[PDB]
């Protein structure tokens, strides 16, 4: 998939494309599917 | 050679401007009619049969289920893009008090979902930010007008707050008037579409005509994604305003870049005519911007830039009209009223009773 191309991961997070969806890796301090939440 | 080119373009300009009628009778567009053509067309294919509960249940798999039930907002627990859902909810929430019941399948993915070359498994209705004629999706104003646009180094929480952006770009456009802007083509963005390649390759061959370089996005894989050059730095929206000639391209679907370019009072070159947002129908080629066909050649870029560089007053006139259009007809109020009008006209199409669903979470207000 190409979901990561639009930079869905906030606050310095990094992204990995699956075939289905995508997943964010969030830096320490941020949480949520898109790193949108404070830890 | 240069003369045949000129005649063609001036011919296209005069024809466009002579046929141009403003999107509303008065500039204030008090009854929210500027972008009404689009919402009519999008809803039209449902006009006769309407929307069965079965159609809603059939489409639920293509997006995020929203339910307005008795002036409260309910949603699937799982938003695929939470920050995008936040953006959408900013607009839904204040309207939920004054709005009837309805189910909304709102797709928050970049690409539309209802291919009208398939069907009738792709019958809808599904809401998407961007489409072409190939798709049945109903356009809505993108989340990013409030929140959840692409996250970048300069905008780590996602490009949003179009209200604030308008004021910031208004100030910057005032500060760098036409004659002050650099006489070069400019683009800074990532390789979300290979339609973007020829401009970047021209730039490398001729930096004195075009300054265009590839940034890196979060989907980066190989150096092919920047066509084997080191990833360039991000350039702020307001720093685009120091170039006369600003390029826009589709990405996965339409790009959020476009609207920002107009508020620089620079001349916008919009490449391709397929990928839409709700407000593109009223942006008119040659009236508000310079249209270029998909996959422009380096020779096309050279000819068109050469022309406008030698026809400055004409350039500034188009730029000024594009600016004015976005200033006057892409206000927050235009976004808010489009949303309202679209939902009101849509609810009329439902041929079933909206009933609660316990698995949905309460959103607000
Ligand atoms: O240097 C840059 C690069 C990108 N962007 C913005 O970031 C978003 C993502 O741009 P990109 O080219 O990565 O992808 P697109 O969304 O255009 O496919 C768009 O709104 C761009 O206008 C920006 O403001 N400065």
């Amino acid at each position: 998939g190409d979901q990561c191309e639009s930079n869905p991961c906030l606050n310095g997070g990094s992204c990995k494309d699956d075939i289905n969806s995508y997943e964010c890796w969030c830096p320490f301090g941020f949480e949520g599917k898109n790193c949108e939440l404070l830890e | 050679n240069e003369d045949e080119f000129s005649f063609k373009i001036r011919r296209q300009i005069e024809k466009a401007n002579a046929d141009y009628k403003p999107c509303s009778s008065d500039p204030q567009d008090s009854d929210c009619s500027c972008h009404a053509n689009v919402l009519k067309r999008d809803l039209a294919p449902y006009k006769s049969t309407g929307v069965t509960r079965q159609m809603i249940e059939s489409s639920a798999r293509y997006g995020t289920k929203y339910k307005i039930y008795g002036h409260r907002l309910y949603r699937d627990a799982n938003c695929m893009f939470p920050a995008r859902c936040e953006g959408i909810e900013h607009f839904l929430l204040p309207l939920v008090a004054t709005l009837p019941d309805m189910d909304l399948i709102i797709n928050t993915r970049d690409y539309p979902q209802l291919n009208a070359a398939w069907g009738n498994a792709a019958g809808g209705p599904v809401f998407s930010f961007s489409k072409t004629k190939e798709y049945r999706d109903i356009m809505y104003p993108a989340w990013t007008f409030w929140a959840g646009g692409p996250a970048t180094k300069l905008h780590p929480r996602g490009i949003g707050r179009w209200d604030q952006m308008r004021e910031k770009l208004e100030k910057r456009a005032a500060a760098i008037p036409w004659s002050q802007k650099r006489s070069l083509g400019f683009f800074r963005g990532s390789r979300t579409s290979d339609e973007r390649d020829s401009l970047i390759l021209l730039s490398r061959r001729n930096p004195e005509l075009v300054e265009a370089q590839y940034t890196k996005n979060q989907g980066w894989k190989s150096p092919k994604d920047t066509l084997d050059a080191p990833a360039a730095d991000e350039v702020s929206f307001e720093d685009h305003c120091k170039y006369k000639y600003l390029f826009n391209f589709r990405g996965v679907a339409a790009s959020f870049r476009l609207k920002h370019l107009f508020l620089c009072k620079s001349l916008v070159f919009h490449v391709g005519d397929e990928w839409q947002e709700f407000f593109y129908d009223q942006l008119k080629p040659w009236v508000h911007y310079v249209p270029l066909k998909s996959y422009p050649s380096q020779q096309e870029y050279e000819h068109i830039l050469s022309f406008f560089k030698k026809n400055d007053a004409l350039a500034q006139e188009i730029a000024q009209r594009g600016y004015d259009f976005i200033w006057e007809h892409l206000r927050m109020k235009d976004i808010k009223c489009y949303w309202r009008k679209l939902l009101k006209r849509y609810v009329k199409l439902l041929q079933y009773e909206v009933k609660p669903e316990d698995q949905l979470i309460y959103i607000g207000p």
